[PDB]
Order: C-alpha cells, then sequence, then structure tokens
C-alpha cells in the first residue's frame, strides 16, 4: 500500500545529571530501523536493521556525523527555548520532533511532515505547503520569523521532497524481508462470571507482529461499542504483540456474541465464539 | 503539558503455574520521560529487571517495557510499582493473570 | 537518511 518514513527526535537537558541527551529513531512503516543515542556507550545498543549494516560504515559514520552536528543545532534550540520562556538553567526540558514523508504505492510523494514540541506541547509545524509555518505561541512566533527570514521551509522541503522519498524507496527495497514480516495472531475466548445474571467475554489476540489489529465483538452480527472494552495493544517482548477486547454479556446469551479479528497475517478475518 | 503514565502488567506467554515465562510492565503515555518503575514479588523489589529503549508516540508521550524472567505459583503475588512527577505517591498495579 | 538540521529554534 502507501508507505511512510519518519525520524523521531528527542533532546533533553540534564543540568547536573551529566549533560544533554540526544536520541534520533528512524521508522519505515512504523518499523524501527535505526537508533542514535548520546547515552549509548556501545553500538550493540545503538541498534540497526540488517540492511543498515549492509550499507557499510560509509553509511554509519556519515549519519553519525549528521547526528553529531544535528545535536549542536539542538543544543542552541534548547538554550533559545529557555530564553523564550524565561526558564531557569537548573530545569530539565524536552525538545521533540517528528518529520518525514508519505509516499503512495509507486513513490509519488503524497505529503511531507515536520513538527516540533517543547515539554510535551505542540510548538511549531511545517504546513502541508511545505512553504509556511503554524506557530503555537509567542515563542514559536519568534522561531517562525527567523525561519521565514533564513528561508528554512525551502531547505526542509528540499529534504522532504528529495532525500526523504529517495532514501525511503531504497529502504523499502533493501529491507523488504524485515519490513513486511506479518505473523498472524493466535486467538481464543475466555469467560468470566460476575453476577448470577452476568459474565464477561474476553477475546484474546496473542503473538501478532504488525501491531495494527482490529478486534470487534458483535451481537447477532452487529458491531458493538460501549459495553465493549478494549485494552491498548502491548508488546510481548519477543518482537510480537498482544491485545484483547471484552464485553459484558447477560448470562445465558453467550452464544449470541462473536469476536472478529482482522490482521495482516490472516488469509481471512477470523470469527470466534466461547467454547465450553 | 505533562501526562500521567498508563500501566499494564502481564506475561509474555499464557501463565502456567510452574512454567517459566516473562513478567511485563508496559508503561506508556507519560510525558516527562524520567520515570522509575519496579516489579515486585510479594511486595518486594525484584533485582534482575530490564527495559526496552526509550521511544515516544505520535502524541509525544513516551513508552517503555520493563520485563523479567519468572515462574508463577498460585500463592505468589506479583505487581508493578511506578513513580513519576505526575503521581502523588507510587502507583502500584497488581498482576492479574487473566488480563 | 537523517536530515541535516542547521537552523535552531
Amino acid at each position: 500500500g502507501s508507505h511512510s518514513m519518519r525520524y523521531f527526535d528527542t533532546a533533553m537537558s540534564r543540568p547536573g545529571r551529566g549533560e544533554p541527551r540526544f536520541i534520533s529513531v528512524g521508522y519505515v512503516d512504523d518499523t524501527q530501523f535505526v537508533r542514535f543515542d548520546s547515552d549509548a556507550a556501545s553500538p550493540r545498543m545503538e541498534p540497526r536493521a540488517p540492511w543498515i549494516e549492509q550499507e557499510g560504515p560509509e553509511y554509519w559514520d556519515r549519519n553519525t556525523q549528521i547526528f553529531k552536528t544535528n545535536t549542536q543545532t539542538d543544543r542552541e534550540s534548547l538554550r533559545n527555548l529557555r530564553g523564550y520562556y524565561n526558564q531557569s538553567e537548573a530545569g530539565s526540558h524536552t525538545l521533540q520532533s517528528m518529520y518525514g514523508c508519505d509516499v503512495g504505492p509507486d513513490g509519488r510523494l503524497l505529503r511531507g511532515h515536520n513538527q516540533y514540541a517543547y515539554d510535551g506541547k505542540d510548538y511549531i509545524a511545517l504546513n502541508e505547503d511545505l512553504r509556511s509555518w503554524t506557530a503555537a505561541d509567542t515563542a514559536a512566533q519568534i522561531t517562525q520569523r527567523k525561519w521565514e527570514a533564513a528561508r528554512v521551509a525551502e531547505q526542509d522541503r528540499a529534504y522532504l521532497e528529495g532525500t526523504c522519498v529517495e532514501w525511503l524507496r531504497r529502504y523499502l527495497e533493501n529491507g523488504k524481508d524485515t519490513l513486511e514480516r506479518a505473523d498472524p495472531p493466535k486467538t481464543h475466548v475466555t469467560h468470566h462470571p460476575i453476577s448470577d445474571h452476568e459474565a464477561t467475554l474476553r477475546c484474546w489476540a496473542l503473538g501478532f507482529y504488525p501491531a495494527e489489529i482490529t478486534l470487534t465483538w458483535q451481537r447477532d452480527g452487529e458491531d458493538q461499542t460501549q459495553d465493549t472494552e478494549l485494552v491498548e495493544t502491548r508488546p510481548a517482548g519477543d518482537r510480537t504483540f498482544q491485545k484483547w477486547a471484552a464485553v459484558v454479556v447477560p448470562s445465558g446469551e453467550e452464544q449470541r456474541y462473536t469476536c472478529h479479528v482482522q490482521h495482516e497475517g490472516l488469509p481471512k478475518p477470523l470469527t470466534l465464539r466461547w467454547e465450553p | 503539558i505533562q501526562r500521567t503514565p498508563k500501566i499494564q502488567v502481564y506475561s509474555r506467554h499464557p501463565a502456567e503455574n510452574g512454567k517459566s515465562n516473562f513478567l511485563n510492565c508496559y508503561v506508556s503515555g507519560f510525558h516527562p520521560s524520567d520515570i522509575e518503575v519496579d516489579l515486585l514479588k510479594n511486595g518486594e523489589r525484584i533485582e534482575k529487571v530490564e527495559h526496552s529503549d526509550l521511544s515516544f508516540s505520535k502524541d509525544w508521550s513516551f513508552y517503555l517495557l520493563y520485563y523479567t524472567e519468572f515462574t508463577p505459583t498460585e500463592k505468589d503475588e506479583y505487581a508493578c510499582r511506578v513513580n513519576h512527577v505526575t503521581l502523588s505517591q507510587p502507583k502500584i498495579v497488581k498482576w492479574d493473570r487473566d488480563m | 537518511e537523517l536530515r541535516s538540521r542547521y537552523w535552531a529554534i
């Protein structure tokens, strides 16, 4: 289908607890493929996918160099932000960013993205023109005028419209083994009585790799909602995921309800019921 | 804008009393990334606990998985205790094997 | 690949 590349960037001041920490994580289609980190004291836990070591140290030490120059920029960013908000030097603050590109089935760029946050709050973002900015407050308004005067949107756009989509197609081809993995969930239904009048049906999905999945309870083939509770998809720890979905059925009518599972790894969506 | 941490306690594989497994504490949606989390065995700190690499979500909130190897046994309590600038006191979430 | 970022906030 349609693909995405994003870098997630994090830069945190640590006055006294050492010095600033910098993290840059890269994602293809929400698959982590590279991780840079100022705290990492061995490249064993600066992980990268196989098809990144495939590129040699002439794409590690270049990106390591970019990362290291990027942190000089992030260093000033954090100092300027302290000034814009008249913050003290003893406080810890967090600058974050997400940027990247969306491409279609072929590679027609569809949209570019770049946005920032300061201490968890939207700060500034590149509009979909890739030519103009939305500021969140007076701090970001200051940032916007300087980036208007320095013509930053044009350089961001050049990266997003150029380097971004052209490196993404390379990644999509070179890591397609790793990237479209797709292990299907193993599913079962459990039953939990509460009243004499009532129980709860819990539909389990376990061990599916692409974290996207949809679970749905339905009564006589009709989708249900608020009597249906959904737990947030969680990692299992073995590069796979878990999820479940519960509904409170009235005791005796259990065989009315059916759980529908949809996931990339399934030939067809599954239907399950409680089996006593 | 700080966000309080959500917490799930669960096992990597279905819990079989007497079968070795992995105890998980998944803490997510918290904003100020500094967070302290312990896994307890009958209210007592487990020492060999590890964690994933710190990441953050499309809504800027951070998340982490803390995990340890274990083997449950019917008269055994397990839990996760987390502290975070948003929390008045450490929030403890007891592990229920059916969730 | 990483963006080269030169302009501070």
